[PDB]
């Protein structure tokens, strides 16, 4: 996605995306969610600007993905 | 999009394709001559920049004459189209700076390898007040002029 | 859209490829021996949704003031106008249960409120699809109340901003919430039997 | 067109792609146990219109002088002459409602008035299609009331 | 596996196939007749030792139109 590293996710963000945005046995939907985050990060790099790494924690997950569309409690 | 990049524009249309021999043409052994529908589009444009619209990928089929989806995989993937050849031209042609845009209406009739090379944009119809705004701004002055 | 409370019917929503439409579910409860006729060119899943809503109502008679034995004294007819168009899917369960409960209890139902969602046998409201076309069709016909499953609040982002200013969406999880919110509290007609 | 008022018979209208025709719907109420036969090789929407009209008549039985218990005492047979011709659609509902109410209440129905229109369970009459052909067919058979 | 063995990788997609006229080809009496999908696959790679992944073999449908999983034998 063109970024050489200006943006970074945490492990809690990874578990958040897995448990609330994918419901599957594989890792395909997780790939598309991470690509969505990366492409909107690439848009934010051009409309804005920053320096260093942009750390994406769990609470900034619904900014990039929206309201959660599944729930881990079954 | 072609305006905001200072490119030129052209359109193609894939709804009709029933065979593979309409995308790449025929050699000089036959008395007539009809090359493929791609370089035939690029004869009409002056440069190797422009955008090319691909219309209704989701409406095509095959009957004992080859799959056009393989030729679409050939013309769209950016490392197989640099050596993309013809049956009429018989030389690899450079497809590296044209900007392909594809257009469809339905998802479940697009071929399976072509779905992996695409990200999907859905356009959700219109409402009545915005159709009213489109008819006020764009359609009615055109239909008045012609 | 209608503007008068009508006993025995409820306003629902549907999804077509050219946009959303409006379903109206009509239920009559006549003296009989216990039957269930389902007319209106209905598909199989919608018939099973009607049977699930009726089985839910047979287990909770005292909760809603229903007659004690309507399972063998009352025939039910469920009709979805018009008669020439084919219809399907599970999205109409809450409209089925509202129409059947209003028809059996002889209390009217509010017609200014559209609703959608799938019902289960315990009374749980399950999420549905095609929501924004249905909300556009509900807005363009002059309806300003929506009852929607709670698992579809992640779906309201796809609407235009000017649409969801006028609507007021109530989110539910239980059928008892819906029957408390739609039915008018006192009866207007004599009982069936 | 018939001239005398008949018991259990109503004059209807039909649409064919070569013009309109006249439908006649005959019903009979005989002592039985309560069931509904539907002959004339009718379509499915036709039969659903019939039982929707019957459900409306079972719901409102004090208004028209119908017997209070005909749901388990009277067999009803709905015949649409002739045989060896197929018939469908929802436009014959107000005709079946008139015919069945005339058969149960023993009151004759006027046969110099033609009808068409779709019925629902609340007793609402809904619009149809094919009005021009039906009204031209009713005019040349001598009917002047619609 | 392709990179570890140092061969060439190519992928034939099945599942949209519905008769045997694309696994095996078609007789050249008929005009514009073409060989099967494996001849098309092996002409794109330039060797007699590629690796070919036949994705979605269980999606082949046998029906009124034809039987594609008879030429697979």
């Amino acid at each position: 996605s063109g970024m050489e590293g200006r943006i970074e996710v945490t492990d809690a963000a990874i578990l958040r995306v897995i448990s609330e945005y994918t419901r599957e046995a594989g890792v395909r939907g997780l790939e598309r969610e991470l690509g969505k985050i990366a492409r909107k990060g690439a848009k934010f790099w051009l409309e804005g600007a920053w320096e260093g790494l942009r750390t994406i924690d769990a609470s900034d997950i619904p900014t990039y993905l929206g309201i959660p569309r599944y729930r881990p409690d079954k | 999009i072609a305006r905001s990049m200072n490119r030129k524009f052209h359109r193609i249309s894939l709804g009709g394709v029933r065979d593979e021999a309409e995308i790449r043409g025929h050699r000089r052994t036959y008395i007539g001559a009809m090359p493929g529908k791609l370089i035939h589009a690029m004869k009409q444009v002056g440069v190797i920049n422009p955008v090319i619209l691909l219309d209704e990928i989701d409406k095509m089929s095959s009957d004992w004459r080859g799959d056009p989806a393989s030729a679409m995989l050939e013309v769209l993937d950016p490392e197989q189209n640099n050596t993309f050849t013809d049956h009429y031209l018989d030389v690899p042609y450079d497809l590296s700076k044209v900007f392909f845009i594809t257009t469809a209406n339905t998802l479940q009739t697009i071929p399976r390898p072509l779905l992996d090379r695409m990200e999907v944009i859905e356009i959700p119809g219109y409402t009545n007040m915005e159709k009213q705004a489109i008819a006020r701004q764009y359609l009615w002055p055109k239909q008045v002029r012609e | 859209a209608e503007t008068e409370p009508q006993v025995g019917t409820a306003q629902g929503l549907a999804w077509t490829p050219v946009g959303g439409t409006l379903l109206t579910i009509e239920v009559a409860a006549v003296p009989g021996s216990g039957k269930l006729s389902l007319t209106g060119q209905l598909g199989e899943v919608m018939k099973e949704s009607a049977q699930a809503a009726l089985t839910y109502l047979r287990a909770h008679t005292q909760d809603y003031g229903l007659p004690e034995d309507f399972y063998n004294k009352v025939d039910l007819h469920v009709h979805v106008p018009d008669g020439a168009t084919p219809k399907d899917g599970p999205s109409a369960g809450i409209t089925m249960a509202t129409a059947i409960a209003s028809a059996l209890s002889r209390r009217p139902a509010r017609m200014d409120i559209a609703m959608t969602g799938e019902v289960s046998l315990r009374g749980k409201v399950m999420p549905i699809g095609g929501v924004k076309e249905k909300l556009l069709a509900a807005h363009q016909a002059g309806i300003h109340k929506i009852v929607l499953p709670k698992d579809n609040e992640a779906q309201l982002e796809e609407l235009p901003k000017e649409v969801l200013e006028g609507l007021e969406i109530k989110l539910v999880e239980d059928v008892g919430e819906v029957l408390e919110y739609l039915l008018l509290p006192e009866p207007t007609m004599p009982p069936v039997v």
